[PDB]
């Protein structure tokens, strides 16, 4: 069904653990689009996590995950990745992958009105 | 100042978009022409246009790969277009090219240069003005296609003229308007392929001020990177709101003032003009000073060359409040900074 942004790799881990989320960008060419990762903890708002620009050169992380999470993309194999390390219980959320509109003229880079395709999210819980 | 006097990249040249999973700068034959009409102004008006006697601004989307304050010269960057090959039965009938079998456009590596066909003064230039916008155009290779377009043999302007000139310049390799078999065909779509482009700026010992252009499209923005080479002068730089690739090569007694008023606050675009919002509380949290690097917010300034007491102190400046000009004085040597209000 053409343009999709399917995420995978979410599950259960125990505090201080780590896993890797996957985003199989399908039905368009993501050499142009910048991709973001967002999350929604239980009972909270949607939250900014990391955001890789098309072509790197702008790898941004939210203060909560700095040092721990690492973002990467293989344009060639049309997938973006988020490696998660030192997983705390506060990281328990539903993680989403989203493509930043090509024309976004805002420095925020997380504005959620600047995003056109959204995945279904994968949930991550962290408890031993 | 007057970051409002300066237009946004693409206001004249146009901003490319994605219409069918492909970058498209123009989509209607008529409109394609106007772009060339636009391009042609580098001959008519010159490389730089003057905003209000004070600011030198390069032509919109004109690829410039070098500005040299020592030679008073510039060097143009790559602006090519796909070549044609294999027409049969060519004639010139009523100023329009006719073919029995129409030529085919091809992506095969020999490309035709648009800039070569241009007559531009790139030497003995007048760079007396202290204020200059940095170029905003990356290297590109235009794809294109034609489509059956009736009734446009009437079309004539500086655009059709330049287009014609390219045809003539590359005999039997470029045909933008022609009749083949049944009806008239015209170039309908301009589909650029932007490329990484390093703009080099060789500085003299004078006082020069540079404004980073405001390039909203992120993709294009990040193809550019500026490389400055100082030679003992006084250099000013207004960063855009966008984190741009800037490398500064330090010469003895280089003094650098970097306006970061676009870095320390939120900046948006409202009516195709900059809109300076509120200062980021804890902006200093984002300030990282590494050996031969300043990171402020997510902006990066890399440094190369000799770092010593003559050139180690760079002055970042902005306005903490309306009427308070603050200076973040960074010492590259000791990876330390300090805060002033003048």
């Amino acid at each position: 069904s053409q343009v999709q942004l399917v995420e995978s790799g979410g599950g259960l881990v125990q505090p201080g653990g780590s896993l890797r989320l996957s985003c199989e960008a399908s039905g368009f060419t993501l050499d142009y689009y910048g991709i973001g990762w967002f999350r929604q903890p239980p009972g909270k708002e949607r939250e900014a996590v990391s955001y890789i620009s098309a072509s790197a050169r702008t790898i941004l992380y939210a203060d909560s995950v700095k040092g721990r999470f690492t973002i990467s993309r293989d344009n060639a194999k049309n997938a973006v990745y988020l490696q998660m390390n030192s997983l705390k219980r506060e990281d328990t959320a539903v993680y989403y992958c989203a493509r930043r509109r090509f024309s976004a003229s805002s420095v925020n880079r997380w504005l959620a009105d600047d995003y056109d395709v959204w995945g279904r999210g994968t949930q991550v819980a962290v408890s031993s | 100042f007057s970051i409002l006097l300066v237009p946004l990249a693409g206001i004249s040249a146009g901003i490319p978009s994605l219409v069918n999973n492909e970058l498209v700068l123009r989509d209607k034959a008529t409109k394609v022409v106007d772009y060339f009409k636009h391009v042609s102004l580098v001959e008519t008006e010159g490389v730089f246009t003057l905003l209000d006697d004070k600011v030198m601004m390069p032509q919109d989307d004109l690829v410039i790969s070098e500005i040299d304050f020592n030679n008073n010269s510039i060097v143009l960057g790559k602006c090519e277009i796909w070549r044609m090959e294999g027409g049969s039965g060519h004639t010139v009938t009523d100023d329009i090219d006719h073919f029995f079998s129409a030529p085919s456009i091809t992506y095969r590596e020999p490309h035709l240069s648009i800039y070569d066909v241009l007559e531009v003064q790139k030497e003995e230039l007048d760079l007396s003005k202290d204020l200059m916008v940095l170029p905003n155009a990356p290297n590109r290779v235009f794809a294109w296609e034609t489509g059956w377009t009736p009734g446009l043999r009437s079309l004539e302007n500086d655009g059709t003229k330049l287009l014609d000139r390219i045809r003539d310049n590359y005999e039997g390799e470029f045909y933008w308007r022609y009749f083949a078999f049944i009806a008239d065909a015209l170039i309908t779509t301009l589909k650029p392929r932007y490329e990484d482009t390093n703009i080099r700026i060789n500085l003299d010992s004078n006082t020069r001020s540079f404004i980073v252009p405001i390039i909203t499209t992120e993709y294009i923005r990040e193809k550019l990177s500026y490389s400055f080479y100082g030679s003992g002068g006084t250099y000013a730089l207004s960063l855009s709101q966008y984190n741009m690739g800037i490398n500064i090569e330090l010469s003895e007694s280089d003094v650098w003032i970097i306006d970061v008023d676009n870095v320390v606050r939120d900046v948006t675009i409202e009516s195709d003009k900059i809109k300076k919002g509120d200062l980021i509380e804890g902006i200093l949290s984002t300030l990282s000073i590494e050996e031969n690097k300043i990171i402020l917010n997510s902006h990066e300034i890399n440094f190369s060359g000799e770092v010593n007491g003559s050139n180690g102190f760079v002055s970042l400046t902005f306005s903490i409040l309306e009427g308070i000009n603050a200076i973040i004085e960074v010492d590259l040597l000791s990876k330390s900074y300090k805060l002033l209000i003048s």
